[PDB]
């Protein structure tokens, strides 16, 4: 069994700046992608941001588009999330997630493994 | 890509089918995935790939594909079973989640 | 555009630019070792059927026992194959020198197709398919000139530098590609049968039988072509190799220029007819031909027949399927291959009962495929007016 380690998050004015941690442990980096994701108190989720080691591509959720940025080192398998600009919305418990992205190989072609958030991180809070 | 899920609560009492419909306006392939999540944990997931079927889940839990709907069916409800259900889709690079189904017992 | 993707894509020319090499060469091992038709007929198929053949195994073995050795495996394998071809003076050890590069090619090209898939990302699954029909046509187009050129100098130069380019790869890919080390520690156990059972086949029909038209004509045009000018009109392998890398360079200046402007007027279906037709005209002409720059023309004209044709079911591939890009590839790739190999077996076969009938057999393949296209018009106009 595997499990990421999360670290991160207190009383944060707002419009300022924060680094969020999710460290690897016992799985391979290089074949998946990083995901966090966040919940509202007493509301639902949605998908926040989302890196490849790999591949190196980068995508943002169109709730939050270009505002805080991703990044991940492959040198000690961790990945920060950066806040430059905050709000009394953006007050959540943040997830950190993994997915599988590899190919395998049926009979003359390649095909790619689906998208599938294995193990969850236990969750930081960030307040106003 | 708007995603609804229906009910947003529903009631059920011990051994209770209960099933779960999620719909997308735009055509997602076969990517949704459904998750449950307990009171103050972190969401576990349940299905990986429509009708598929993860690893460690009892098999009492099901997926089904037909057109735009995507249902998750439940044979018995087993009290341990209380927790709030989502569907997620994941074909394109954008992701989105359903908004939930806390079930009463 | 980093190292790594042009070292993959250097894998892939140097391999589609094996097969051609042996083509004008032809005007020598016709009359120096005694063989006819069916011996080239057997002796160029041979590559493109190992490679069909060994294609699933190296894929399989690219996947489980990681994709850095085979390629590496495979690069050395291919230059053994040259060399051997290039050293040996006799059939059995020309065939087996071309059965093991063919070998080398359907190992190697699984290894890096899924190497980039890897490096690639995820939204670049149709462009990248695009760029591997660039990269074999190209090479397909570029073997036999170069091949010609280097046989110039003596019977067995252009091996030498085909080898010699072979190990310039090796150490590239060594030197430069990485792949991780480390392994997922639970994977899924789908093994992916979903996907063809939930296939319509009938979808499918027509854009297979296209390109493995196309891909029959394509191939057994070179194959039908050197012999008929070595014998009616004796090319020295220069000419030959003038032919070939001229057609295809105007068939591909031309392809980057005017295949938009004409779907912009012309829907693919019909286009592709027109393109056959055209083919099949300037084929009846090919058989009056009787003297130099005329059959010289020929090919110029004939390459772009064909280069109009083939984006054409490229596109088809990635429209008609939808977000399957990878099974469109590979089953463009696969029967590609299928191809490559019923050409020139038998262009190589229908030579000895006579000079022209290759040229028929064209002919009627570019019928049959126009035909076809014309039938598939009953049911798209069906569909059409069904639904609106």
């Amino acid at each position: 069994e595997v499990q990421l380690v999360e670290s991160g998050g207190g009383l944060v004015q707002p419009g300022g700046s924060l680094r969020l941690s999710c460290a690897a442990s016992g799985f391979t980096f290089s074949s998946s992608s990083i995901h966090w994701v966040r919940q509202a108190p007493g509301k639902g989720l949605e998908w926040v941001a989302s890196i490849s080691s790999s591949s190196g591509s980068t995508s943002y959720a169109d709730s939050v588009k270009g505002r805080f940025t991703i990044s991940a080192d492959t040198s000690k398998n961790t990945a920060y999330l950066q806040m430059n600009s905050l709000r009394a919305e953006d007050t959540a418990v943040y997830y950190c997630a993994r997915m599988s992205v590899e190919n395998h190989w049926y009979y003359f072609y390649w095909y790619m493994s689906p998208y599938a958030m294995d193990y969850w991180g236990q969750g930081t809070l960030v307040t106003v | 890509i708007q995603m609804t899920q229906s009910p947003s609560s529903l009631s059920a009492s011990v051994g209770d089918r209960v099933t779960i419909t999620c719909r997308a306006s735009q055509s997602v392939s076969s990517a949704v995935a459904w998750y449950q999540q307990k009171p103050g944990k972190a969401p576990k997931l349940l299905i990986y790939s429509a009708s598929s079927l993860y690893s460690g889940v009892p098999s009492r839990f099901s997926g089904s594909r037909s057109g735009t709907d995507f249902t998750l069916t439940i044979s018995s409800l087993q009290p341990e079973d209380f927790a709030t259900y989502y569907c997620q889709q994941s074909s394109s690079s954008l992701i989105t989640f359903g908004q939930g189904t806390k079930v009463e017992i | 555009m980093n190292k790594q993707i042009f070292v993959l894509y250097f894998n892939i020319f140097l391999i589609f630019l094996g097969i051609g090499l042996v083509i004008p060469v032809l005007p020598v091992y016709l009359k120096d070792l005694g063989l006819t038709g069916s011996d080239l007929g057997l002796l160029v198929a041979a590559f493109a059927l190992s490679q069909m053949i060994i294609s699933p195994f190296g894929g399989t073995l690219a996947d489980k026992l990681g994709k850095k050795l085979i390629i590496c495996i495979g690069l050395i394998l291919f230059s053994v194959s040259e060399f051997m071809f290039a050293v040996g003076h006799n059939f059995s050890v020309l065939m087996l020198s071309r059965v093991i590069g063919g070998m080398s090619a359907g190992m190697v090209m699984p290894g890096v197709t899924g190497l980039i898939a890897d490096i690639s990302p995820s939204h670049q699954k149709a462009k990248n398919f695009g760029y591997m029909s660039a990269i074999i046509n190209s090479g397909f187009i570029l073997g036999p000139g170069i091949g010609g050129f280097m046989a110039e100098v003596s019977h067995r130069m252009p091996f030498y530098f085909a080898g010699a380019l072979g190990i310039l790869a090796f150490i590239m890919s060594i030197v430069l590609i990485h792949d991780p080390k480390k392994s997922t520690t639970s994977g899924f156990q789908k093994l992916e049968p979903q996907l063809l059972t939930k296939i319509n086949w009938k979808v499918f029909i027509t854009p297979v039988i296209l390109t493995l038209v196309l891909s029959f004509g394509l191939s057994a045009f070179q194959t039908l072509y050197s012999l008929y000018t070595a014998d009616k009109v004796n090319y020295s392998p220069k000419d030959i190799s003038i032919a070939i890398t001229g057609g295809g360079i105007f068939g591909a200046l031309f392809q980057i220029y005017f295949f938009d402007k004409f779907m912009k007027y012309f829907s693919e279906l019909t286009f592709i007819a027109w393109s056959l037709l055209y083919s099949v005209v300037v084929l009846i002409l090919l058989v009056f031909a009787n003297d130099y720059w005329s059959i010289m023309l020929i090919s110029f004209v004939v390459f772009i027949g064909f280069n109009m044709i083939r984006p054409a079911i490229t596109n088809y591939f990635s429209n008609i399927a939808g977000e399957r890009q990878g099974f469109a590839g590979g089953l463009n790739s696969t029967f590609t291959s299928m191809g490559n190999f019923i050409g020139p077996l038998i262009a190589g076969a229908l030579f000895d009962v006579h000079i022209e009938a290759p040229i028929y057999m064209a002919i009627g393949v570019s019928l049959a495929g126009v035909v076809i296209v014309l039938i598939e018009k009953q049911h798209r106009a069906k569909l059409k007016e069904q639904n609106m």
